[PDB]
């Protein structure tokens, strides 16, 4: 009973977000592994297939740009509280 | 099992955002740069094939315009000139001096124009704003 | 002409790739099998 | 044999990083500059011939 | 009068592809800006 309900919820969640997941996986495979997404219906014949990438430098530049600006959490005391109220929590 | 937290631990980050009709959509930087990139790869592959498999430029000879003198046209560079025989047994003097050549391999205008347009399209949409 | 046309069609074949012609990174199988370059006309 | 340490001594450095589907992938500088370089070499050889 | 042999010429496809491959190598062999 419990297992059936859990699996029903999981099936609904999995089906409701199929297109986005498929496109994200395609983007990851295109960007990281290779740029020839012809695994299906391949190997029928052998021909030249080059890979002259132009988009990889853009991704590298963007990740380098966002690696130069680290961001963390800064706990501040509430207005009605004491000035030093978030300083053991910040240390932790 | 009782997790000590009060919220679900997983913290998600998203590309831009989106709800179009009733389904969420997210995008990064590579989604819109795929068509032009694939076109560029295809054009470069076709041009490489044209360079590789196309026959080179060599003259057109009759088998009896060079009846003899066949060691002159290989490229040894030892004779001051090239020779061609003139007379024929049945026909009078048909063999001639001039001749025809094969044309050089060329990259068509469509391939170059398409490659340039695809490269421009990729470099134009692969942006995230100004600067 | 009609005698020779069929043989002329059948004998019009294209030569294989030259020996020093790389296979691009799109094959992804011959590239992983250290099979980088085409065999040749042999 | 009991090594004095508490962690595995080997310290790795990686090119960029990556797990695509379930297998790790790493890259450097030469991966994407091979096809063009080979094509340039082939064209120069053909021109020399 | 008489005819001469034509000079050896590097074709257009070879030069175009050499330039394109050189540009492609220059364009991807980067790790970011500057």
């Amino acid at each position: 009973n419990r297992l059936e309900s859990i699996l029903s919820r999981f099936d609904a969640d999995w089906t409701a977000s199929d297109e986005a997941r498929r496109e994200a996986k395609n983007d990851l495979f295109f960007s990281r592994v290779s740029q020839w997404d012809d695994w299906l219906s391949q190997y029928t014949t052998l021909q030249y297939r080059g890979q002259f990438d132009v988009v990889r430098p853009v991704v590298r530049k963007l990740v380098s740009e966002m690696r130069q600006n680290p961001i963390d959490v800064l706990y501040r005391p509430k207005d009605g509280a004491r000035p030093d109220a978030a300083d053991v929590l910040m240390g932790m | 099992q009782l997790i000590a937290g009060e919220h679900i631990p997983i913290v998600p980050v998203f590309g831009e955002w989106g709800f179009v009709e009733d389904k969420e959509v997210y995008e990064g930087v590579v989604r819109l740069t795929k068509d032009g990139q694939r076109l560029r790869n295809m054009i470069m592959s076709f041009n490489a094939d044209i360079v590789a498999r196309t026959p080179k430029k060599k003259p057109f000879f009759w088998p009896e315009q060079i009846a003899g003198f066949e060691h002159m046209y290989d490229g040894n560079d030892d004779y001051p000139y090239y020779l061609l025989n003139r007379t024929d047994e049945n026909s009078g003097d048909l063999p001639t001096q001039p001749l025809a050549y094969y044309e050089n391999p060329e990259v068509p205008q469509a391939n170059a124009y398409m490659l340039e347009a695809a490269t421009s399209a990729v470099k134009e949409v692969a942006t995230l704003g100004v600067d | 002409e009609l005698l020779y046309k069929q043989t002329a069609i059948s004998r019009a074949k294209r030569a294989p790739y030259p020996s020093r012609m790389p296979t691009g990174s799109g094959n992804s199988f011959a590239n992983l099998n250290e099979w980088h370059y085409f065999p040749g006309e042999q």
